[PDB]
């Protein structure tokens, strides 16, 4: 798998509330 | 086919195939044997205090050190005065290390205590076994008991004997003896004491029959049909019914004054009083883990908190939208749970005002309610079209069993004390046992009458059950039968009938012994 | 009857209709996947 | 209105062949029956005993327990 | 007026309900009885009762003289006996009913129960 | 027999057993709107399917569309579902003097991603939806009758939880020590916070200028084709008529 | 008495409603529904017990045991 979850959790969480606004 | 459908949904979802409680107890468990050990049983009070009290001290806790001096003071203080304003490093501290204590002892008691102590071993008998061993030398003799008037002292005295090595070595008994009136191998002892132990236990049951138990009653008169709850305290020492007049009356059990702790009430002579404050029939009770707390629940959808201390009221909590039926304490008396008319269960503690926990998932009223006997678990029953048994989790709040089965109206639930089976009967007379795990159901007893049975009770060991119900009987049942040497169900080891009394309670003692409560109606 | 929100009503009307719409009443299924990603 | 303790009869009217009705029996009184009535009898207060409903799974024939004249022991 | 002259006073405006049944329906609604509540309170709530039943009564007596001199009962108020006797006026249970409509509570009864 | 799953499932224990099979679904995220792999249009985060986005960073199973995920024969592993996630989102308009080599120029102006893997978890909502579903989906004739579903969640729950802790504690530290224990990341989280509530002339003269208009002055827009595809589907039935015929 | 009661209510009801149908009873009776006898032993999606949706209660669920 590409951008496990466990490692990238942050990145991802900051991206969707930037994205939700 | 259930087992294809369950089948076919697994498979679409991807499934694949510390110091002061042991002086305490030694302490309780000193004054507790005949009058003729005990004065040899002190001297063990001493050297073990004073070795915890050292050794807290050295390994830096000072507070508990201090803690544990301040504590027990009063209770050496008319012995050691001196010793103990010491202990408010001085030579005294290193001679008590360098010198261990030496305690003359009998034979027979050695072994009583040594026996005593490996029953609590858990408990707190290890660490003052471990102190015993370190800091303390027994010297083992086989002479009587010691004491002021005894064989052994008054032959010594008389017969103007010489002291031994034992009684050579700040009360000393050559004060005694004296005109002007062996060693220990703990370890090995214990050891040795578990394998003769171990020699004396009961692995088997074949053949027999039950085990026969008393029963007490206690009977109500002149209630005129207006009480809809009863409950003892844990201790059987106060009793609780409430009423459809909305009030709750106490009652002492032996007949002796209630206590209050206002001063303006110093020293009254009242055996029973009353409980105000609802405005709506009251349905449960609940003593807390003597019980210094109540529960009470109404149908005005109100949960109170008393006090048996001034016997007040001290919060109210408004969490349910409808009557509310059924209020029970965590079996350990922080925790409670509710649940009523709106068709949820609710978890309380008693420091927030609000429910922690709410559990959705009944379709009906509920009409049961019991706890896990480790704490995190409760138990459900719902009523008309929906009569099943739920199981759920205080942690998550979700349902991890349900159980099917029931034709009628469900009256009461129990969990056995081992935590592994699960007890509950209806209004059609039958009582089923239920095994958690696996979900499935063990067996059925027969033999109770129409109409409901309001409480049941586990023995001490889960082995025996006892039921009371409105047919005005009281029955024993047998959770497994003997295995053979090769309208009533044949496990029903006793049936007692009441004198027109409906039973409300029943409640199973430490001994083979139970309590059962009822009202009277001559009619 | 059964009673709830009017909020939880509307809000799953809309999200119906958007998703009928997208789904052009079933024809197209929008979910699939090709390959091993 | 329906927790009166006085008791309840029905009349019997008769519409007709196989027709009858029912009425509330209801007299007149005059106040002074009324009030001037004693008041029922006060029963005792509430209380407890205590008793040997058993002893070593056997019932003693004590007078607090039912009479062994007047279903408790399987006979299968 | 005040609450602290009237309370004062109260001695003089005692009601006619007896203690007991004060005490009764202190106790069901979720009060402590007058030994641990000021026997002052009790009697101004007593009072007021007093004072509601008075209320409701002079309207069904009112009720009552208006209809005294069609000529049919209102259906839905079924009871009596022969009619009483002499010229007395009688609380019926049609006055009873319409003054205690204006109170907000329906007391509808069937005549015949065939 | 099925395997069952752990007390507390973490997206390294899934994606660990489960390595080697194609994802759930694939989602693309742009600046202002986002669509799946075979998807055609677009979702805008405005509109309804906010939904999905906010379940994706919650990390939890969508209930509410589990209908139209039946219907796509999504793949669900042990009851989640691994998501792949790809980040896209890291002149003078409406004048006529604009030049483009399809138009005449005008005298007036001088001359002419990163990828993510993450796991959704089961909820009660989701059993709940599935078992109402399973109820009124035809096949008896229906393919769950309402009178067997207790029996059939029973069995389900029993499958799902097949260990539990059934040991009793002695004393009220104990029980405190099992709680502290067995706590769960799902349901440790905090309580929620209270609710809480010069360029005017400019403005005022596009207003102004803006008097009787009768759409714009509204504003002062979600296109999904609607027209277009009943022409289609219209089109397409009177074409299979006529091939009859 | 209270089956007299509510047939008189559910009557009068009716004949301001509209002879009179079934159709106006029926909306008699709907139109009543809608501030009392939200309850009996209603099972599965039966208006009892309040007569709230499981769904607003699993949502609040929910939200409590987080």
């Amino acid at each position: 798998w590409e951008g496990a979850e466990p490692e990238t959790s942050d990145l991802l969480n900051a991206v969707l509330d930037s994205c939700l606004a | 086919n259930l087992n294809q459908i369950v089948t076919d949904y697994l498979k679409k979802k991807g499934f694949t195939r510390k110091y002061l409680k042991a002086f305490l107890l030694l302490k309780n468990w000193i004054d507790n044997n005949l009058d003729i050990y005990k004065f040899e049983l002190r001297k063990l009070l001493w050297p073990v205090f004073v070795y915890s009290y050292l050794e807290l001290v050295s390994q830096g806790y000072v507070d508990d050190a201090k803690h544990l001096l301040e504590t027990l003071r009063s209770h050496f203080e008319a012995v050691h005065q001196d010793q103990l304003a010491l202990l408010d490093e001085n030579h005294t501290t290193r001679l008590y290390r360098e010198n261990k204590y030496r305690i003359p002892l009998n034979q027979s008691l050695s072994g009583n205590l040594f026996h005593f102590l490996e029953r609590e071993a858990d408990n707190g008998g290890a660490t003052i076994i471990y102190i015993l061993q370190t800091h303390c030398s027994v010297e083992t003799s086989a002479r009587g008991p010691i004491e002021p008037y005894s064989f052994e002292a008054i032959y010594r005295r008389a017969r103007n004997l010489d002291l031994d090595e034992a009684d050579a070595h700040g009360v000393t008994n050559r004060d005694v003896l004296d005109t002007s009136a062996r060693a220990r191998d703990v370890v090995m002892e214990m050891q040795k004491v578990r394998e003769n132990r171990d020699r004396f236990v009961i692995e088997g049951r074949t053949g027999g029959i039950g085990i026969p138990v008393s029963a007490c009653m206690f009977t109500f008169h002149n209630t005129l049909g207006t009480v809809s709850c009863m409950d003892f305290s844990n201790d059987h020492k106060l009793v609780a019914v409430g009423t459809m007049d909305s009030y709750i009356r106490v009652w002492s059990l032996d007949g002796k004054p209630l206590k209050s702790a206002l001063e303006n009430e110093k020293n009254l002579k009242v055996n029973n009083r009353k409980l105000i404050g609802h405005s709506g029939p009251v349905y449960g009770v609940s003593f807390s883990d003597s019980s210094k707390l109540l529960l009470s629940c109404s149908a005005d959808g109100q949960i109170r908190l008393w006090s048996l201390e001034i016997w007040a009221c001290l919060c109210i909590y408004k969490a349910h939208d409808g009557p509310v039926f059924r209020v029970l304490w965590g079996p350990h008396g922080h925790y409670f749970a509710s649940a009523g008319w709106d068709k949820t269960v609710r978890v309380f503690t008693q420091d927030h005002a609000s429910a922690v926990r709410i559990m959705v998932g009944h379709d009906t009223s509920i009409s049961a309610l019991a706890w896990h006997p480790n704490g995190t678990y409760v138990f459900s029953a719902s009523d008309e079209m929906d009569k099943s048994i739920r199981m759920w989790s205080v942690i998550t709040g979700n349902c991890v069993r349900i159980f099917t089965g029931h034709t009628h109206y469900i009256t009461a639930l129990e969990c056995a004390h081992n935590g592994k089976i699960l007890a509950s009967a209806d209004t059609g007379g039958n009582i089923f046992i239920w095994d958690i795990e696996k979900g499935t159901l063990i067996k059925k007893c027969r033999g109770h009458g129409k109409g409901g049975i309001p409480s049941l009770s586990f023995s001490a060991e889960s082995n025996v059950l006892v039921s009371g119900g409105l047919d005005c009987t009281v029955r024993v049942w047998d959770i497994e039968l003997p295995a053979d040497p090769n309208q009533i169900t044949p496990d029903q080891i006793s049936a007692f009938a009441t004198k027109k009394t409906p039973v409300l309670k029943v409640r199973f003692t430490r001994m083979n012994l139970i309590v059962a409560g009822g009202c009277y109606d001559p009619e | 009857p059964v009673f709830a929100p009017l909020k939880r009503q509307y809000q799953l009307a809309r999200l119906h209709e958007q998703l009928q719409a997208a789904t052009n009443g079933g024809r197209t299924n929008i979910f699939k996947v090709v390959g091993f990603g | 209105g329906y927790e009166s303790t006085r008791p309840l009869r029905y009349g019997e009217a008769s519409l007709g062949p196989g027709q009858p009705l029912f009425y509330i029996d209801d007299e007149e009184v005059d106040f002074e029956k009324v009030i001037n009535a004693p008041l029922p009898k006060v029963p005792r207060d509430m209380t407890f005993t205590a008793h040997w409903l058993a002893v070593e799974g056997v019932q003693p024939s004590i007078p607090q327990n039912p009479t062994t004249a007047e279903d408790l022991l399987p006979k299968g | 007026a005040s609450l602290r002259e009237f309370l004062n006073k109260m001695d003089d405006y005692a009601p006619i309900i007896p203690d007991a049944v004060t005490n009764y329906y202190m106790t069901r609604a979720g009060l402590p009885p007058p030994p641990q509540t000021d026997i002052r309170l009790a009697r101004l709530l007593a009072l007021a009762t007093q004072k509601f039943i008075a209320d409701i009564a002079a309207d069904a007596y009112q009720y009552s003289r208006i209809r005294a001199s069609l000529g049919i009962q209102r259906p839905g108020y079924g009871g009596g006996g022969q009619g009483g006797s002499q010229n007395r006026t009688v609380l019926t249970m049609e006055d009873l009913g319409m003054a205690v409509s204006e109170f907000g509570v329906n007391v509808k009864r069937s005549e015949f129960y065939r | 027999t099925f395997d069952a799953p752990p007390y507390v499932i973490t997206p390294e224990y899934i994606l660990k057993k489960f390595a080697g099979h194609p994802p759930s679904l694939i989602v693309h995220l742009y600046q202002n709107h986002f669509r799946f792999d075979q998807q055609e249009g677009m979702f805008q985060y405005k509109s309804p399917m906010r939904i999905f986005i906010e379940h994706l960073r919650n990390r939890t199973v969508p209930h509410e569309i589990m209908e139209y995920l039946i219907q796509g024969g999504v793949p669900f592993y042990e009851g989640c579902l691994i998501v792949q996630v790809f980040d896209h989102r890291t002149t003078v308009p409406f004048s006529i003097h604009n030049h483009n080599p399809y138009i005449t120029p005008s005298p007036y102006v001088p001359y002419p991603p990163t990828v993510y893997t993450v796991v959704l978890m089961p909820t009660a909502q989701a059993l709940h939806t599935d078992l109402l579903l399973k109820t009124v989906t035809p096949r008896d004739h229906m393919e769950l009758d309402p009178k067997n579903i207790y029996e059939v969640e029973a069995k389900i729950l029993l499958a799902t939880y097949p260990k539990l802790d059934l040991e009793p504690t002695k004393n009220a530290e104990e029980t405190i020590a099992k709680l502290e224990k067995l706590a769960h990341p799902e349901h440790s989280h905090k309580p929620p916070e209270p609710k809480v509530r010069d360029e005017a002339l400019a403005a005022e003269q596009e207003r102004y200028m803006l008097t009787l208009d009768e759409r714009l002055s509204s504003k002062l827009w979600e296109p999904r084709f609607e027209r277009f595809k009943l022409i289609e589907n219209i089109k397409q039935e009177h074409a299979e008529k006529k091939e009859q015929e | 008495d209270f089956a007299y009661r509510h047939t008189a209510a559910v009557l009068s009801d009716a004949l301001h409603l509209s002879s009179i149908t079934a159709n106006a009873v029926a909306l008699a009776i709907s139109s009543r529904l809608g501030y009392q006898f939200r309850g009996g032993g209603g099972g599965y999606y039966g208006g009892g017990g309040g007569g709230a949706s499981k769904d607003w209660m699993l949502e609040l669920a929910r939200e409590r045991n987080k």
